[PDB]
RNA sequence: GUGAAGAGGGAAACAACCCAGACCGCCAGCUAAGGUCCCAAAGUCAUGGUUAAGUGGGAAACGAUGUGGGAAGGCCCAGAC
RNA sequence: UCCUCCUAAAGAGUAACGGAGGAGCACGAAGGUUGGCUAAUCCUGGUCGGACAUCAGGAGGUUAGUGCAAUGGCAUAAGCC
RNA sequence: GCUCAACGGAUAAAAGGUACUCCGGGGAUAACAGGCUGAUACCGCCCAAGAGUUCAUAUCGACGGCGGUGUUUGGCACCU
RNA sequence: UGCCUGGCGGCCGUAGCGCGGUGGUCCCACCUGACCCCAUGCCGAACUCAGAAGUGAAACGCCGUAGCGCCGAUGGUAGUGUGGGGUCUCCCCAUGCGAGAGUAGGGAACUGCCAGGCAA
């Protein structure tokens, strides 16, 4: 199994950065579609969610799945963490090496103003 | 005889125990591996001694998927 | 195969050792939805009954109270060397 | 309501949980009629040491 | 002689023979050498007394042994004084607490296994009992 | 826990056991542990049993139709031993 | 002298010429930290290749590994690159 | 910069003999005997595989068991 | 509102296995290509990137079935604090605490918060 292989991989960044008791900024990739989330300290409630499968994104977009793709996500979950209030947070990479879609993303967040 | 040799006694243990309160930096637990595991507000030093890292009142859980014991603090 | 048996009231260690050194021994009725029940019984009857090994397999009917209630002996436990019985699980 | 508790033993030859909870009743010499008042402790107390006490 | 082959440790403590037996059901044969009395058979003795069984009935039947050794007793020389070391391990003992069953026979008449279980009750120190296999 | 450093009463006599902690006096009373036929204070008390061994008043494996108290089995006036 | 286990009576501590074993160092990476990994023993199949080198699979689930004794620990691995 | 490892390290630096012995002490501690214990010892007994011309118990008994004595060799160190 | 599936926690086996059936519109997984970003101590198996031809085969979900695992009474048993008694290397009363094992059985988990599609 790989997901099993990948979640035992970022474990150890979740239960270090629960600890802290920080807002992390989860960020599932897959081959179709890239998702994101920050989460509250305590873990189970959401406050600020954006993926490609949103449709309001999804129709701008060449296709869903790449880095200008995880860039127009990676803008727009910042963009609304700025509404919500939210500003200092941490970003889980979540098993995925950080490189490509997800460091896209994560540019795309420090650049719209999400300050971490 | 051949034997009779044994080591000074390491005072290893719950030194304070659930329920109780504590100081910023007063040690929980002294012991060996971990038998008892860093929950919120405690440490976990180079000899896996528990202190605790605020002032409050100290609580035993045993929680996780493995199910095992960790030592919390809340004020 | 029909025994008349008391409504235990103490139950524990010191209750059921006086019971056992007075011809008598505790065993307990239970089975279906309904809660159990613990039954005070006569040593030397039920002493002489187990010989039969029809005993360890038919029905037997308890009179409690006067309702005679169907059950069968699911576990026992003897006394550890002394040729006695210390109790009996009587399932429905 | 009260209960009068007597010492009816010695506390001579007694572990020191049962010399205290003599204390503990106010109890001092054997055939010492101490009067109580009537709690779940005091009953503890005359309870833990019920072998040497004698209530009313 | 029925000693362990092989042991984590040479040397045991003396402890303490309390409580009640463990192996009282008679399990594998139909008739049983049960223990009423507490205390300790020796290598020897178990030995001793499966002869006498064995040799009471014949090459025919079939016979237990539910209890084994596996606790050695240490022994001081003669003419030895206290202190300077645990002594030499002599012999090797079962403890028998009450109800254990030492021996069980199988494929014999009921009146012969007892004559048998006499014989055998003879070379051990604990006093014991015949029982039979009864149901639960 | 006691003695040590605690006297007194019992355990025949007996630091360490059981009872109980002596401030002094009294030819008063109630008790504890032990006891209550005589030595020796107090029941030759009452009741229902058990022991024939002086058991009680030293000792085990084993050995015995000694002798109570139960609970079952045998199997018979076609008279079982 | 020092460390580990029991003795040690589920806090700590706890003796004997009690029962069993170790230490008097190692290491510039065998430390730090970021990124990855996951083990023994088998059973198969496979050039020499055997009871055992390397490869491929399966079954296993930490039965391993941890610089050195033992105990406590280690998968988020403190194990392995 | 110390196996000052007798590892809280007396000196930087130290082994023996004494039946030629001597003093201070000790029944805090041995030898003698007493005591407690009874492993051992000795003396019994229990079970009966075996002897017997066969036929355990005339007579002895394997393997094992249980006591008694204080009684040897001891243990302990309570008296001196 | 329900039906789905993802992400993320709570709970840690009544929550796990074996077994049988199923899902593919999306979703998810295998998948398709490797000039590139980056990658193997050899290998696009990994990790990574670009995509959408197929598929639901394996995976993952999901519903079923007690073959296992697990959960688990009541009564008893064992221990045992206190105080007493024995025939005292063991036990027994009085009084409190009371297992472990094993039965009768329960059991194919239960829920939070966003987020997308589908009958309303
Ligand atoms: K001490
Ligand atoms: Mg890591
Ligand atoms: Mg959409
Ligand atoms: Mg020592
Ligand atoms: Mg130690
Ligand atoms: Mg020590
Ligand atoms: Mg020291
Ligand atoms: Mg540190
Ligand atoms: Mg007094
Ligand atoms: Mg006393
Ligand atoms: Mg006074
Ligand atoms: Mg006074
Ligand atoms: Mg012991
Ligand atoms: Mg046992
Ligand atoms: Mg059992
Ligand atoms: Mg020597
Ligand atoms: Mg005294
Ligand atoms: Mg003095
Ligand atoms: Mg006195
Ligand atoms: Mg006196
Ligand atoms: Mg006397
Ligand atoms: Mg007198
Ligand atoms: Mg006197
Ligand atoms: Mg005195
Ligand atoms: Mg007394
Ligand atoms: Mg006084
Ligand atoms: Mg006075
Ligand atoms: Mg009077
Ligand atoms: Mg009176
Ligand atoms: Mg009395
Ligand atoms: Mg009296
Ligand atoms: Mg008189
Ligand atoms: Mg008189
Ligand atoms: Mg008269
Ligand atoms: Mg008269
Ligand atoms: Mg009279
Ligand atoms: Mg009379
Ligand atoms: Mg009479
Ligand atoms: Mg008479
Ligand atoms: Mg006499
Ligand atoms: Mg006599
Ligand atoms: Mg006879
Ligand atoms: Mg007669
Ligand atoms: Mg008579
Ligand atoms: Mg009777
Ligand atoms: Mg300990
Ligand atoms: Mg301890
Ligand atoms: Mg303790
Ligand atoms: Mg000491
Ligand atoms: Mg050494
Ligand atoms: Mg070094
Ligand atoms: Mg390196
Ligand atoms: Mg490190
Ligand atoms: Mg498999
Ligand atoms: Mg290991
Ligand atoms: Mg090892
Ligand atoms: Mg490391
Ligand atoms: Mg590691
Ligand atoms: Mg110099
Ligand atoms: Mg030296
Ligand atoms: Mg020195
Ligand atoms: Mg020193
Ligand atoms: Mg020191
Ligand atoms: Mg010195
Ligand atoms: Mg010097
Ligand atoms: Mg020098
Ligand atoms: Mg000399
Ligand atoms: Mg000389
Ligand atoms: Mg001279
Ligand atoms: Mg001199
Ligand atoms: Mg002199
Ligand atoms: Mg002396
Ligand atoms: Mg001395
Ligand atoms: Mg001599
Ligand atoms: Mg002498
Ligand atoms: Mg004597
Ligand atoms: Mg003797
Ligand atoms: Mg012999
Ligand atoms: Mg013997
Ligand atoms: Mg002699
Ligand atoms: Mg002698
Ligand atoms: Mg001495
Ligand atoms: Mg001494
Ligand atoms: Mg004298
Ligand atoms: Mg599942
Ligand atoms: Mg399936
Ligand atoms: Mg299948
Ligand atoms: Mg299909
Ligand atoms: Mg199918
Ligand atoms: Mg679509
Ligand atoms: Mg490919
Ligand atoms: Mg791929
Ligand atoms: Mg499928
Ligand atoms: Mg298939
Ligand atoms: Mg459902
Ligand atoms: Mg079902
Ligand atoms: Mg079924
Ligand atoms: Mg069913
Ligand atoms: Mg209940
Ligand atoms: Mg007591
Ligand atoms: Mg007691
Ligand atoms: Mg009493
Ligand atoms: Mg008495
Ligand atoms: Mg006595
Ligand atoms: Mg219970
Ligand atoms: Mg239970
Ligand atoms: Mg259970
Ligand atoms: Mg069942
Ligand atoms: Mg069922
Ligand atoms: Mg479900
Ligand atoms: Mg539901
Ligand atoms: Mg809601």
């Amino acid at each position: 199994d790989k997901k099993s292989a990948r979640i035992r991989r970022a474990t150890r960044a979740r239960r270090k950065l629960q600890e802290l008791g920080a807002t992390r900024l989860v960020v599932h990739r897959t081959p179709r579609h890239i998702y994101a989330q920050v989460i509250a300290p305590n873990g189970s409630e959401v406050l600020v969610a954006a993926s490609t499968v949103e449709k309001a994104i999804a129709e701008q977009l060449k296709y869903t799945g790449n880095k200008d793709a995880a860039a127009a996500v990676g803008k727009a979950v910042a963009e609304r963490a700025l509404e919500k209030g939210i500003k200092d947070v941490s970003f889980d990479r979540s098993g995925f090496q950080y490189h490509g879609r997800v460091q896209a993303l994560a540019d795309a967040a420090r650049e719209a103003g999400l300050q971490f | 005889t051949r034997n009779g040799r044994d080591s000074e006694a390491k005072r290893l243990g719950v030194k304070r125990f659930g329920g109780e309160s504590v100081l910023a930096g007063s040690i929980i637990v002294r012991q060996r591996g971990t038998k008892f595991h860093a929950g919120a507000n405690v440490g976990c030093g180079r000899d896996h001694t528990l202190f605790a890292k605020a002032d409050g009142k100290v609580k035993f859980e045993v929680k996780g998927p493995k199910n095992r014991k960790f030592i919390s603090i809340e004020a | 195969f029909t025994i008349n048996a008391e409504v235990r009231k103490e139950q524990g260690k010191g209750a059921s050792r006086r019971l056992r050194a007075a011809n008598k021994f505790p065993a307990i009725i239970y089975g279906g939805k309904e809660a159990p029940l613990a039954i005070e019984l006569d040593h030397d009857k039920v002493m002489n009954m187990q010989a039969k090994a029809e005993f360890y397999s038919e029905v037997l009917t308890i009179v409690v109270d006067g309702k005679e209630i169907k059950v069968k002996a699911q576990d026992v436990q003897r006394h550890p060397y002394k040729p006695k019985l210390q109790h009996i699980d009587f399932v429905r | 309501k009260t209960i009068k508790i007597t010492q009816t033993r010695s506390a001579i030859g007694r572990l020191p949980k049962h010399k205290a909870t003599l204390l503990g009743l106010g109890l001092r010499r054997i055939g010492h009629t101490v009067e109580r008042e009537d709690t779940p402790a005091i009953r503890g107390m005359i309870n833990a040491v019920s072998f040497m006490v004698k209530v009313e | 002689m029925l000693q362990p082959k092989r042991t984590k440790f040479r040397k045991m403590h003396k402890g303490r023979n309390r409580g009640l037996a463990q192996g009282t059901d008679v399990s594998f044969g139909s008739f049983g050498l049960k223990a009423v009395g507490r205390g300790r058979l020796t290598a020897r003795q178990i030995e001793a007394a499966r002869r006498a069984m064995t040799r009471a009935v014949k090459r025919q039947g079939k016979i237990w042994i539910r209890v084994f050794p596996d606790k050695p007793i240490t022994e001081k020389p003669l003419a030895v004084r206290m202190g300077k070391g645990k002594g030499n391990v002599e012999y090797w003992v079962a403890l028998i607490q009450p109800g254990k069953v030492l021996y069980e026979m199988d494929g014999v008449p009921e009146e012969l296994a007892r004559e048998a279980f006499k014989l055998a009750a003879a070379k051990l120190p604990i006093k014991t009992t015949f029982v039979t296999k009864t149901v639960m």
